[PDB]
């Protein structure tokens, strides 16, 4: 029925489809380094007739120094972008700084929870891995759920596989991680979750923080990533 | 495809032409209590019975008060009959305020009868399943009542529910009311008519039954707890 | 079977969502309320099964304003709701008038905060007080039919306190003699001992016109007398 | 006329609570004494223990005397729970359907009960029809070998039917005492 | 939200069975002070702080560690920090934990009884300070009701870890004792894990939570206290 | 008696534990050691190991073993299911449907063995007339053959039965397991 | 015990994967070859090829044999996805419909090959019960045309049961491959 009623096991209903919406989409890899977070994509190719060089729609922007990769309903996806780039800003306009992501992941899973409490309208079947780097507590990684239940994190990976994808990142994640080696060891798990040996290059897509004092933010083209691919076939990180 | 889908909306209507939600509230003022008035010349009694649910309880009242000149005695839920007395009071109350004259009777029951109505065509609120029994006394003593629809009925005496098939048989034989002009014989007159349409082998009058006088230099005044018993519920 | 609007009728002429709440009502904790000459005794009992409570947090008893106690039945939750309101309506009425109000205007709206046409109030009160007039008791019901009571009771034992009361009341009883009244009634329906806490009855003189919660050391020398 | 209807309103009701409270419980414990629930498995539903076989006639008897018991008990106890329906009326009566339940339920077992007179008269029918099939052809050696395997079979269902008895008084009365309140007092 | 034919509310207790699909937490009341207890699980590895998942603060002086639906507690908490400091602004008086468990319960039951809203399937408990030097651990379940409690739990299998405080629960203990009744208390986790138990000694009107060294040397000594 | 009848609601409990714990698992290896699941098709519903048949006499008095042993098993099982159930209410009573289910389930399987007393003399009955007309007919070769095909049909039919057997043990404990939270408390 | 109990979860689970992987495409060519798709109207369905009937005795034995296999090869399937079913929960239920489905699937084409042994035994006791009324009556021709029929009859019924074996077993394969995620883990 509607998300206002329960269920007699405790469960709900809308909320419990949208979890299982999201395991039909794309796969996203979220990962911290020692040097900054950097994200995973995965471009679902509906034919070869996208432009495939400007654009992405996995990984957004969310502030000049939170960044989030997007995974579930593309369509929803872009009302919290434009939701929680009003929070990012409105801290912004009350208080003279930036808004730490611990305080945005809290004001955005408070939408969505909003959703699955009243209204009596359908949930955002969407799920996020968000992360960004504070003067609090240095780089984080928080991801959220249709639900709300939002949780810190090293290492995700949502969206199709997320069980396997996981996985690898339970051994090949090492405490101390360089920039170069961390985006070396989430290239194998954005590739293997999709039963592939070798990403194609004009898939994937990530993305990468690293503060060098001011937040540089790059993201990356389809040349860059050319030179990340070959290091992939020299020393293989493999499934294991 | 019938008996069980025009039966619970007051929206929708019966391919036959009836509206069976509206219908039902009309049957629902059956289930109470009696009661009875009698419209003589230049006075008017009302009768009303009230019900002992315990032995360790009192009768709940039947017959109220709404001005000095206007008195109604509810005849079905208890919950809907108090919302229309506060509307009723409200409004008389209003018309003695921003005006100096008393209100008018039918100017008085239209407003009422237009309560039903609003609570009738939308979907959220029900109909209030209450019989009302206006009774009251301007310029000719007058008695109206209403029904879940709008009406009105100058009536000239009445029953409600609960033996009524009984009582209106009385009243139908019974029709020197008019000219019954001494109020004594006017009280006992409708007193009779509960005593020839109370239910079988009941307790007649034992100070239960709430009686009510209105007219000329009559307001509504209650007949105190002495003076039905001492003669009036005596006689028989 | 008729139960998806909360306002349809009956062909019988009936309401169906308040008839549901007339059941729920006869679940919660007995009580018993005598109303007598010199004033208004009530009693209930303590379900305290859990010997980790508190005792004093949870009350069956609980006080509308000085001069006016009622007790609870059914929904617990939803009684504070109606309790609270009627706290303020009462409250609000000594603002605009000083004498206090009168248990027959405040019941009437006791009753109609239970005709939100939400959901029906499932709840059953026992409201008694000496306002003026003497001493009254009156007992409502979510149908909102308000009936002024001497001797009544609410609660999932209030079948076998109804007969009870029916053989025992007499107009001239003291306050002493319905107090013994008052627990004659409770030591029948009760499937434990009438101790010092498990009861929790209170009183309202006429004479100081408010309420005394009898405590724990005034009622082991009633209990004690042994009806 | 007026006082023999109302004292048999009360004789009902006096049979029907001494039957759940004596009657009944009593015959629990007799027919459990006799198929115990602690013996382990085939144990009790065997045949190590097996003209007409006289041995096998005894058993039926007794079941017969076991089903007699049975519909006579329930019967009176239906027609108490039939006596205790309320007015039909629209609404608040799913405890009508709980009261017609332990009817259905109650006709069901007494239904059960009744058939196995029906049961009984088919197995003499069929096993003498068979035995006129062996004089008749006495070396096909089938026939004669049904009839033993016949004995086996009706041993079994003798037994079934008790441990069928046995459970279904369990269910009987697990159902009638959870449900004493609305049984009684529907409201 | 609307009533069940025999007498029941078929959205409350589906929101009541949910609490039950969720971690345990116990709370205890000492003299002076009163220590609470959480066990949560998470995936080793990854997630490092759970992001004070609970034991929740309110005020200076009132901890809240709620059991149930982890998405629904934010709503709960802030719109119950905000009434903390709400009633702050206008009493000039830290919030009581009597008012704060009067909110919450207040919270719940207006989102029962009002249509078109699902409750709150989050069963809580606060343990605070009243206006006097006093600490009464209230305990608030998803319905509305609400009482004070001794020691209590709430979450996965509630009753066997109540049950079992409800035998040896002293009336005065000291820091180190009343933490061990506490830590008594780890019949719902398997193989009492120190990375799933969490405890916080409330004391002194200054809460504070306490360190997994410590916590070591009391979890071990529960396997060499059942032979 | 009073002490009686509760000794029994507690030696019901005792045995439904015991069952599930021990009697049923061993069953199902015991069965399986019989038809491996683990073998290749065709090796198991052959005719290749093929007066009265005295070998598959010889099967079915084995069959009759298995066949009593199941019935007796499931029976205390289903009647301790219905032991906890709770009082019958209106709303919040979805552990009465998954009781109710597990009940269902348990009849089913105890009517499949129930059919074989009954599917026995059948067998006999029927194969004992084709060969009277095979007296009668000698040279008539399909009814020879009819006999042939009815031992081969008999065959199948016996480890059909066993295969069906051994699925069942281990569903029915599976099926339990699963469920086990709302079998054991009422509600 | 534990051991023994688990050890058997780990045998079935191979058996059920085997079948589909190996077992199953082989019978899909094995059926193909004796009745072949593109064979034109009527070469399939006909009575031109054609005491007992030797020559019609020797393709029920194949039969047999067929449905034999059948069964075993259904069997342990119909048992592993009934070991798969999840807890019974109310709602978000939707994958226990598929197993409901597969098992009311599997369990159909199952009964379907189950009842060939009985009817087999029909079509002897039938046959012979015609041919003793021809020995009683020899001169009217119908039962001689009777004991002809039979066997066209039979001879259909063979061939359309091993279609019928070919479609069941490429529709069962199709139903699995396609809702292969949604059985294993519904």
């Amino acid at each position: 029925s509607r998300t206002t009623t329960f269920s007699p096991e405790g469960r709900l209903y809308q909320v419990e489809y949208a979890l299982e919406a999201i395991n039909n989409a794309s796969i996203t890899i979220g990962l911290i380094t020692k040097d900054g977070v950097i994200l995973g994509a995965d471009k679902v190719f509906i034919s070869k007739l996208i432009d495939k060089a400007n654009n992405y729609e996995k990984i957004y922007k969310i502030d000049k120094h939170i960044f989030c990769g997007v995974a579930g309903l593309n369509a929803d996806a872009n009302i919290l972008i434009n939701q929680s780039r009003l929070y990012a800003q409105r801290y912004l306009y009350n208080y003279n700084e930036v808004q730490p992501v611990s305080q945005l992941v809290v004001q955005i899973c408070d939408i969505k929870q909003s959703y699955t409490q009243y209204g009596g309208l359908r949930p955002y079947g969407v799920s996020f891995l968000i992360g960004g780097y504070d003067t609090k507590d240095g780089y984080q990684l928080y991801h959220t759920d249709p639900s709300g239940n939002y949780s810190g994190w090293f290492a995700t990976a949502i969206g199709t596989n997320n069980l396997t994808a996981s996985s690898v990142l339970k051994q090949e994640w090492k405490n101390d991680m360089t920039l170069e080696e961390g985006l070396l060891l989430a290239l194998k798990t954005l590739a293997k979750s999709t039963d592939t040996e070798i990403p194609k290059s004009e898939k994937i897509e990530l993305a990468y923080l690293t503060n060098k004092d001011g937040e540089v933010y790059q993201k990356y083209l389809t040349e860059k990533e050319i030179e990340e691919l070959i290091k992939l076939y020299t020393q293989k990180y493999i499934k294991e | 495809m019938y008996r069980n889908l025009y039966d619970t909306d007051n929206i929708i209507y019966s391919p036959e032409g009836r509206l069976y939600q509206v219908e039902y509230a009309s049957e629902a003022i059956k289930q109470g209590t009696c009661a009875v008035a009698i419209k003589s010349k230049d006075y008017v009694v009302v009768s009303g019975l009230k019900k002992c649910i315990s032995k360790l309880s009192f009768p709940q009242e039947k017959i109220f008060k709404i001005d000095d000149y206007i008195g109604i005695s509810m005849s079905g839920i208890t919950s809907d009959a108090k919302v229309l007395t506060k509307f009723m009071q409200n409004e008389c109350l209003s018309h003695k305020f921003l005006y100096n004259e008393n209100i008018n009777i039918e100017s008085l029951v239209r407003s009422v009868a237009d309560k039903y109505q609003k609570n009738t065509q939308k979907s959220s609120k029900r109909a209030f399943g209450v019989g009302l029994m206006i009774a009251a006394y301007h310029n000719e003593p007058c008695i109206f009542e209403t029904r879940p629809n709008g009406s009105y009925f100058e009536y000239d005496a009445l029953s409600f529910g609960a033996r009524s098939h009984a009582s209106k048989t009385y009243l139908e034989k019974n029709l020197h009311l008019f000219e019954e002009c001494s109020l004594e014989e006017l009280i006992l007159h409708c007193l009779k008519a509960l005593k020839c349409s109370l239910s079988s082998e009941s307790e007649l009058t034992i100070s239960n039954t709430a009686l009510a006088v209105v007219g000329k230099n009559h307001p509504w005044q209650e007949i105190s707890s002495l003076q039905l018993e001492e003669y009036l519920s005596k006689v028989k | 079977e008729y139960d998806r609007g909360v306002n349809t009728f009956s062909p019988e002429g009936r309401l169906f969502q308040v008839e549901y709440a007339l059941g729920a009502i006869k679940l919660g904790s007995t009580a018993v309320g005598i109303c007598v000459n010199d004033g208004v005794i009530l009693a209930s009992e303590r379900r305290i099964s859990s010997t980790l409570i508190e005792k004093d947090s949870v009350e069956k008893l609980l006080s509308i304003d000085d001069h006016i106690g009622c007790a609870m039945s059914g929904l617990m939750a939803d009684a504070r709701t109606l309790i609270d309101y009627a706290r303020v309506e009462c409250n609000h009425y000594k603002f605009i008038y000083n004498e206090n109000i009168n248990i027959k205007s405040c019941v009437e709206l006791i009753s109609e905060l239970a005709l939100d046409f939400s959901r029906p109030f499932g709840v059953a009160l026992l409201i008694g007080g000496v306002d003026k007039n003497g001493p009254c008791l009156w007992y409502t019901e979510p149908s909102g039919t308000n009936t002024r009571f001497s001797a009544a009771s609410i609660g999932s034992a209030q079948e076998g306190a109804e007969l009870l009361l029916q053989e025992n009341y007499k107009k001239d009883m003291t306050f002493e003699q319905a107090e013994i009244l008052a627990l004659t009634v409770l030591r029948q329906v009760m499937e434990d001992k009438l101790s010092t806490s498990n009861v929790e009855i209170c009183a309202i003189k006429k004479s100081d016109q408010t309420f005394y919660k009898y405590n724990t050391d005034d009622i082991s020398r009633i209990i004690d007398v042994l009806p | 006329i007026k006082e023999e209807y109302n004292k048999f309103k009360y004789d009902i009701t006096k049979q029907a609570i001494e039957s759940l409270r004596e009657r009944i419980p009593k015959r629990i414990i007799f027919f459990n004494n006799l198929v115990n629930v602690n013996s382990e498995p085939g144990s009790i539903l065997n045949v190590n223990d097996l003209p007409s076989h006289k041995q096998i006639y005894l058993e039926l008897e007794k079941i017969k005397t076991y089903a007699s018991e049975l519909i006579e008990i329930i019967g009176n106890i239906k027609l108490w729970i039939q006596l205790n329906v309320p007015r039909i009326e629209d609404g608040n009566n799913f405890g009508v359907g709980i009261q017609e339940e332990a009817i259905q339920e109650l006709a069901r077992v007494e239904e059960s009960a009744f058939n196995l007179y029906d049961a009984i008269v088919k197995y003499y029918m069929e096993r003498a029809k068979i035995s006129t099939k062996v004089l008749k052809y006495p070396n096909v050696s089938d026939y004669q070998e049904a009839v033993r395997e016949l004995d086996e079979k009706e041993w079994i269902h003798i037994k079934i039917t008790i441990v069928d008895m046995r459970n279904n008084y369990i269910m009987l009365y697990d159902l009638l005492y959870k449900n004493w309140e609305k049984v009684v007092k529907p409201k | 939200t609307v009533f069940s034919p025999d007498g029941h509310l078929l959205q409350v207790e589906h929101a009541l069975e949910a609490v039950k699909k969720g971690g345990c937490a116990v709370a205890i009341k000492s003299s002076n002070f009163a220590v609470l207890a959480v066990e949560k699980k998470n995936i080793p590895k990854l997630q490092n702080p759970k992001t004070t998942e609970k034991l929740i603060k309110l005020d200076e002086h009132n901890c809240l560690a709620f059991a149930g639906l982890n998405a629904d507690a934010r709503v709960l908490v802030n719109k119950t920090r905000l009434e903390c400091q709400r009633y702050y602004l206008n009493m000039d008086e830290p919030a009581p934990v009597d008012y704060i468990a009067k909110y919450v319960a207040k919270v719940q039951q207006k989102f029962t009884h009002r249509g078109g809203v699902r409750p709150f399937g989050i069963a809580t408990l606060i343990a605070g300070f009243k206006n006097n030097k006093e600490i009464c651990i209230y305990q608030t379940e998803p319905s509305g009701i609400y009482a004070a409690w001794k020691a209590q739990a709430i979450g996965k299998n509630a009753k066997i870890v109540q049950e079992f405080l409800e035998k040896n629960y002293q009336e005065n203990m000291e820091q180190k004792d009343c933490i061990f009744l506490a830590l008594k208390a780890i019949f719902e986790v398997v193989e009492l894990s120190s990375k799933n138990v969490e405890v916080a000694l409330l004391t002194e009107k200054d809460l504070t939570f306490i360190e997994e060294q410590e916590i070591n040397s009391m979890v071990e000594l529960i396997d060499q206290e059942r032979t």
